[PDB]
């Protein structure tokens, strides 16, 4: 199996477009589960948006090939032209052109098997209206939250890129949030759902007072773009890569932000009534799994919503249902 | 897609508002149908512009006049002659003050065919009835002999007001005042 | 012109500015003043403007139930399952039809016949409306609700319509009648 040439990220040599589009039938028979499905709104001329920082983390070498979730995007393909160009190197990679609104493409899809649906929009991002901004991503979110679907619907995992912090509370339904609360407080950034770039603004200030912790982030939410990675895309030739010596490939083993659950496995018997600080302890020592959080659903007694709760107390109880944030070498 | 908005807004602060909407085009009732809380079973509905205009002349293309029959039973006017007024103008004036108007038929109309309910409110009480909801329930335009009328069946009449209607729920048949001048029915008690 | 015409053929014009139906035809001689519904190319049905449809917003919240009817009319018969299958976007989907749902194809229609020949011409030879309704319905289950009769009784094509005429209103053997009927 291949790689970029500093071995980082899973690789292939170039195609054109056209080996990896697909056709409404086309994809519906691929065997599409567990994969993740971009739908992309823009128009032909409308800006890149730069979709290579969304499918390079997901094809990161310290994944084997056969867990690589499999990736496809809805969209306009005059733009994913455009796009190609960056895009053409990552493998298990798929195009279905057309609208996201249309229910045939998102049934065609598997949209009900995929372990996470993106929306995210190249439109205009300071058009006449502040409310009309994310009507596309609003749509596009409350369409799939209403489908139905036969051998469903809110249950599929969503997560909306939106332009305007404040149509955060179109998104979802049970929320009954005050409008005055600021975005970090509401529901569906509580739960992951949402996310919008205003939250990015005090990387400016970090980075000043502590520029370590901002390579910290990266790293992790890169999933490793070094600055040799960096600097071999400004020579302009594209992503080089190949085969690779060990001595490089032994960068395969990184740590990755990873989640485990606590139903079962040897971790369930601190689900069962424990303390996160005894899971702690425990995870870190038999396994080097250094836990960050919980992923814990709001409904405790009925929809699929979660929560994350950075850093628990060492005595915070724990449920069986609960999922935990962790650092990872496997 | 302003208006389709507006609906949302109004849908995620409380789901069971009524929403009446008007839209200019017909593929946009797609992207509120897909609302989650839309439901025209609880009497949400889109007043589709487009989808409307061009079946009043498409159904013109099969009967000529159709779409001016049509369009003058769903808006209030009312008649006022002038003798400058040539004769067809007062023939056709008279036609305008006609709307359509819904009302609970008596039960003086129980077990009647829907042709028989028809022939006697038309002759009787000067009123044309052409539909009625049947029992969940459903609308039946013109239904043959083969359905009766049942108590508490609301009816669709042509009518000159709301008024006139009122006189099918209230006509009595033999069990009180039956007879003569339409005026007269008033409210019997039997 | 045409040869083996004209101002005989039908026509209906939708237009975007109600005033400017004064142009549309000759031999109006309608007062500029008049609102549309009094002119003549709409008192015939030649013209049509949406401005006609602004109280389908009231009566769609006085009465739900008067919106669905006319929708049935005028749409030919689109349910909303129809309206669902389509808002699906895999277009129209269709083929041949099981007995079950093919009963449907029975249903009321708005249809026009002549009082010129057929059963109901000894009507048109200076009957009334109203002896026309009962017997239509009684014989054929023909519920009639409008008569379209020529404006030049004497001598163009123009026609009027005359929605739900009294009991006792005269007819001519010219007339066309407005209909609702299962065949």
């Amino acid at each position: 199996r291949k790689f970029d040439s500093t071995g980082m990220f899973h690789w292939c040599p170039d195609r054109p477009l056209n080996d990896c589009l697909q056709d409404r039938s086309q994809a519906s028979a691929s065997g599409l589960r567990n994969h993740v499905v971009v739908c992309l709104f823009a128009d032909a001329a409308s800006p890149l948006i730069g979709l290579r920082n969304l499918v390079m983390p997901l094809r990161a070498s310290n994944f084997h090939y056969h867990e690589l979730k499999p990736t496809i995007i809805v969209g306009n393909l005059d733009y994913l032209h455009r796009e190609w160009k960056t895009l053409q190197n990552f493998p298990k990679l798929s195009i279905l052109p057309g609208s996201p609104l249309n229910r045939a493409n998102l049934r065609a899809v598997n949209i009900n098997l995929c372990d996470m649906c993106v929306i995210v929009s190249a439109k205009d991002r300071n058009m006449e209206d502040p409310n009309l901004v994310d009507k596309e991503a609003i749509l596009c979110s409350l369409n799939i939250k209403a489908m139905t679907f036969d051998d469903a619907g809110a249950n599929v995992p969503l997560i909306t890129e939106l332009a305007n912090d404040s149509n955060v509370q179109f998104l979802d339904q049970d929320d009954d949030d005050d409008p005055d609360t600021e975005l970090y407080m509401t529901q569906p950034f509580a739960c992951g759902t949402a996310f919008a770039v205003s939250v990015l603004d005090s990387l400016m200030s970090t980075s000043y007072f502590n520029d370590n912790a901002l390579t910290l982030i990266r790293t992790l939410i890169t999933g490793g773009a070094t600055p040799e990675l960096e600097q071999i895309l400004a020579e302009g030739a594209g992503m080089r890569g190949g085969y690779c010596s060990p001595a490089v490939l032994a960068n395969r083993d990184r740590c990755r932000v990873a989640q485990i659950s606590l139903f079962d496995g040897p971790l369930a018997q601190f689900g069962q009534g424990g303390h996160y600080g005894e899971l702690f302890v425990y995870a870190l020592r038999h396994f080097g799994i250094l836990c960050i959080g919980l992923y814990r659903f709001r409904d405790t007694n009925p929809s699929s919503k979660r929560y994350v709760i950075t850093n628990p107390p060492e005595d915070f109880p724990l449920l069986p249902t609960d999922q935990v944030y962790v650092l990872t070498y496997k | 897609a302003a208006n389709i908005m507006r609906v949302i807004s109004i849908k995620n602060y409380h789901s069971d508002i009524k929403v009446i909407v008007q839209l200019l085009q017909y593929h946009n009732k797609a992207y509120l149908l897909n609302i989650p809380s839309w439901d025209w079973k609880r009497g949400d509905d889109a007043v589709c512009v487009a989808e409307l205009k061009l079946g009043f002349i498409a159904q013109s293309c099969l009967a000529p006049g159709f779409s001016t029959l049509m369009a003058n039973l769903f808006t209030m006017r009312s008649y006022k002659p002038t003798p400058e007024m040539s004769q067809w103008q007062t023939d056709y004036m008279r036609g305008t003050g006609m709307e359509m108007y819904t009302e609970y038929l008596s039960s003086a109309f129980n077990a009647l065919t829907f042709p028989e309910a028809a022939e006697l409110c038309f002759s009787k009480l000067k009123l044309l009835l052409l539909a009625i909801e049947v029992r969940e329930s459903t609308l039946a335009i013109n239904p043959g002999p083969k359905v009766k009328i049942e108590n508490a069946t609301q009816g669709f009449f042509i009518a000159e007001s709301a008024e006139e209607v009122k006189r099918a729920f209230y006509y009595c048949k033999n069990c009180h005042a039956n007879v003569s001048d339409v005026r007269q029915i008033k409210k019997c008690k039997c």
